[PDB]
RNA sequence: GGAGGUUGGCUUAGAAGCAGCCACCCUUUAAAGAAAGCGUAAUAGCUCACUAGUCGAGUCGGCCUGCGCGGAAGAUGUAAC
RNA sequence: UGUCGGCUCAUCACAUCCUGGGGCUGAAGCCGGUCCCAAGGGUAUGGCUGUUCGCCAUUUAAAGUGGUACGCGAGCUGGG
């Protein structure tokens, strides 16, 4: 996971979701493209 | 995608110009055919004589109005394999038979011989 | 709400009771489906089952998809039992099922006892595959997962328990 | 199994990268098919004929005649091609040429109908200088 | 389905649409860039872009603006109505 | 309104040094790197120098960073 004040794609297979509050980037790809915050 | 404009309204006629000329036209699910083995099958209406295409279902339906193969409207769908047979009466689905008889596929959904509904 | 339209179209051999919000259905190998739904919610019987909305809001159009998909889950479930399919990778690893008790050999000093809730029962047609059976997908899915999570696999053998369709990741030390 | 063979000698693996690869088709075999590939085969050329397996490590040959740069340095007899296109020429002949070579080296290996190999034959040599006007 | 000229050339042992620099054609058609991504030592091999059928009514993105979300860690005790 | 350092006795924060729980890794294993959660309890002895610090010697799971009149002389000392 990485936590950043500026989350976003990197990747066709990113998705962005809000989860309870919280933006995140999940990938089926890569899983160094998770990201949390922002 | 093809625009009304410059495509898919005037590739509707060009088949429909086409098709009175034609005295048979055996209609194919060509789905799962090789690039070469369609070309192998393309080096044969420059021989034999075949106006083969493959046209937009709902276009070609709508391409029968000069009434050639009108008994089709019934059958035209899924996918299509249109082999217009011009010069030499024929003489096309005798190559279906050989176009078939190496694959599994070319199910060959009817003939058109003169008005008849296969 | 291309989800909500759509009918549910019962299968021939199936029994709903409609006693207001509070829905059941009998069927076949299994029955007693109870559900309830939210007051927003239009459950309309007729030669089939279909679902709307009664309010306009936002949140009352999300659960109305989510009303038909349970529902669909219950009908197929009382005539055809959910399964899941696990498979086990790695030398000495083995699955026995023992009645409603599932033994797990994956590479511990202790073997590890897992009890299976009542309702779905496992099957082990060999010694590395697991059949998790039931009427009712949560649970099914439930259980899976929890057997998953003794030994989920691992990229550089693939060793672990996985699911038949999971497409697991690999890599390897470099150089 | 794409793959090329020395005519007249294939006992060299590095030369064609042997062995190892799709299949596991003998190194000492293709060099019987070897000494079928020799004048009209490319002779001192490393023509490249694809490789496929009947039932284990077939010895199953290809043919290809001449290639489009084969031909057109055939045909010219330069050295190399312009590294920088659009910059370099080295010089050419009339769109005649083209017409007897490629209607020998199309034979079955080509769709083209006619004159369609002319842009075919051309389309290598297009980008290699040596403009053409006729 | 998603191709052949075509391991584009230069160099590189070899670097083959995917080591770096030049511009980036044409046949078949329903489609295809001298090729966008992961890839091989280099090949090979999974894709993608584009198109045929399928299901049958909406769908895609940008601009202006109101109110909100994250960014947001401290010391005696809630303790920034 | 007595100003450095030492002794004695502390109390709080968390921007965590150890122990506890995790994600990614250019994570084979044993070791690591980085980030997230977590303040319950722990967290050296000496040689030199008035030294706080610092450098050395040998330990330890670890030898945390800061606030409290740079905590504490109507509690001690008096080397600066
Ligand atoms: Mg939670
Ligand atoms: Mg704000
Ligand atoms: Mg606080
Ligand atoms: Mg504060
Ligand atoms: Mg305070
Ligand atoms: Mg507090
Ligand atoms: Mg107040
Ligand atoms: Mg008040
Ligand atoms: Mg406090
Ligand atoms: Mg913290
Ligand atoms: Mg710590
Ligand atoms: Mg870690
Ligand atoms: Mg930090
Ligand atoms: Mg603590
Ligand atoms: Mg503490
Ligand atoms: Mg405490
Ligand atoms: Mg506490
Ligand atoms: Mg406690
Ligand atoms: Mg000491
Ligand atoms: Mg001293
Ligand atoms: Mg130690
Ligand atoms: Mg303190
Ligand atoms: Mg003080
Ligand atoms: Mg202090
Ligand atoms: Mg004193
Ligand atoms: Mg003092
Ligand atoms: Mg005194
Ligand atoms: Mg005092
Ligand atoms: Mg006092
Ligand atoms: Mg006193
Ligand atoms: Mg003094
Ligand atoms: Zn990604």
């Amino acid at each position: 996971m990485k936590v950043r004040a500026s989350v976003k794609k990197l990747c066709r297979n990113c998705k962005i979701i809000r989860r309870d509050g919280i933006v995140r980037v999940i990938c089926s790809a890569e899983p160094r493209h998770k990201q949390r915050q922002g | 995608m093809a625009i009304k404009l410059e495509d898919k309204k005037a590739i509707v006629a060009e088949v429909n110009e086409a098709a009175k000329a034609a005295l048979s036209a055996v209609v194919a699910d060509a789905r799962g055919v090789t690039v070469g083995a369609m070309t192998g099958l393309r080096k044969e209406a420059r021989e034999a004589g075949v106006y083969v295409k493959v046209v937009r279902n709902t276009l070609l339906k709508r391409a029968v109005e000069g009434t050639q193969f009108d008994v089709l409207n019934d059958v035209f769908k899924g996918p299509t394999l249109i082999a217009f047979s011009n010069e030499h009466p024929g003489a096309a689905a005798r190559i279906f038979r050989e176009f078939a008889k190496g694959q599994d596929k070319f199910e060959i959904k009817a003939a058109a011989f003169e008005g008849q509904f296969l | 709400s291309r989800v909500a339209k759509n009918p549910v179209k019962l299968p021939a051999g199936v029994e709903i009771k409609l006693a207001g919000q509070q829905l059941s259905i009998k069927g076949a190998k299994g029955a007693l489906e109870l559900k309830v739904h939210p007051s927003v919610e239009v459950i309309q019987d007729s030669g089939e089952l279909r679902f709307a909305a009664r309010n306009g809001d936002q949140q009352t159009r999300a659960m109305a998809g989510t009303t038909r998909a349970l529902v669909n889950n219950m009908v197929v479930g009382v005539s055809q039992g959910f399964e899941r399919k696990l498979q086990l990778v790695g030398v000495g690893y083995k699955a026995q099922a023992k009645g409603q008790v599932l033994s797990l050999s994956l590479g511990f000093s202790h073997p590890v006892d897992y009890e299976l809730p009542a309702g779905i029962v496992a099957e082990t047609p060999s010694q590395t595959d697991i059949l998790i059976k039931g009427i009712d997908k949560q649970l099914v899915g439930q259980v899976a997962a929890e057997i998953r999570d003794f030994r989920p696999p691992e990229p550089y053998k693939g060793k672990g328990v996985r699911y038949a369709d999971e497409v697991v990741r690999r890599k390897e030390a470099k150089k | 199994i794409k793959l090329q063979v020395k005519a007249g000698q294939a006992n060299p693996s590095p030369p064609v990268g042997p062995a190892l690869g799709q299949h596991g088709v003998n190194i000492m075999e293709f060099c019987k098919a070897f000494n079928a590939k020799t004048q009209g085969q490319e002779p001192g050329l490393p023509t490249p004929v694809i490789i496929t397996v009947y039932s284990d490590r077939s010895f199953t040959f290809e043919t290809k005649s001449t290639p489009a740069a084969v031909l057109l340095k055939k045909a010219a007899g330069i050295t190399s091609g312009s590294a920088r296109p659009n910059s370099q020429k080295v010089g050419t002949v009339t769109r005649a040429q083209l017409e007897e070579i490629a209607k020998t080296k199309q034979a079955d290996l080509t769709a083209a109908d006619l004159d369609a190999a002319v842009r075919t034959i051309a389309g290598s040599a297009r980008s290699m200088g040596l403009n053409v006007e006729g």
